[PDB]
């Protein structure tokens, strides 16, 4: 189930 | 609707190039385009924006191209995407949101620029503040869980040649996976 990508803003949070 | 049926104005999860939404004010923590994948693994468009460390505070704004309504008096809007919950999210803060605002103005053509229309509700007018019944958590070292969310707003009555909607993001984390505009024909 994809939710956010690995590469954009959201990973980046971590 | 000699044959009934429902007509598509917009699918996101078909655009085979990039979608080339237009964003404001285009400042750090803005609104990126993102390659994601849909139910069938395929490689789709997507916008996400997760400013709640640096700005939380800060406004983000994503706006689809001009759509043409044809006969179209209401459009449905179905929305589909990820919401972080805020506790996950490491030095996010009591600023952080789970939401996010969803807009539209009706032009004649399409005569939007980088900064008209105004960046604001009127001329925009605001259609629902979504909230979120499923969070995404990520705990340190794991992946994350979730669910993704969907919404369906009904827009209208309409009367001009056609639309752009508009996202408003102010402090929250998340992911629209897709738009999908359609009409009852």
């Amino acid at each position: 189930n994809y939710l956010f990508s690995p590469n954009g803003p959201i990973a980046r949070a971590w | 609707h000699h044959h009934h049926h429902e007509e598509t104005l917009l699918n996101t999860k078909l655009e085979t190039a990039d979608l080339k939404w237009v964003t404001f004010p285009q400042v750090d923590g803005q609104w990126e385009e993102l390659s994601g994948l849909d139910e069938e693994q395929h490689s789709v468009r997507t916008y996400e924006v997760c400013d709640v460390q640096r700005a939380p505070g800060q406004a983000h704004w994503l706006r689809t191209g001009w759509v043409p309504r044809r006969g179209a008096v209401h459009v449905y809007a179905t929305l589909r995407f990820t919401m972080l919950e805020c506790l996950s999210l490491p030095r996010a803060g009591r600023s952080c949101k789970e939401t996010f605002t969803v807009f539209y103005y009706e032009s004649d053509a399409d005569t939007a620029t980088a900064l008209t229309p105004a960046w604001m509700e009127n001329p925009y007018i605001k259609v629902d503040t979504v909230a979120a019944e499923h969070l995404t958590r990520k705990r340190p070292g794991a992946e994350a869980t979730g669910k993704v969310n969907v919404k369906t707003l009904r827009l209208g009555p309409l009367s001009k040649a056609g639309f752009y909607l508009a996202f408003q993001d102010q402090g929250a984390c998340m992911a629209l996976l897709s738009l999908h505009l359609f009409y009852k024909k």
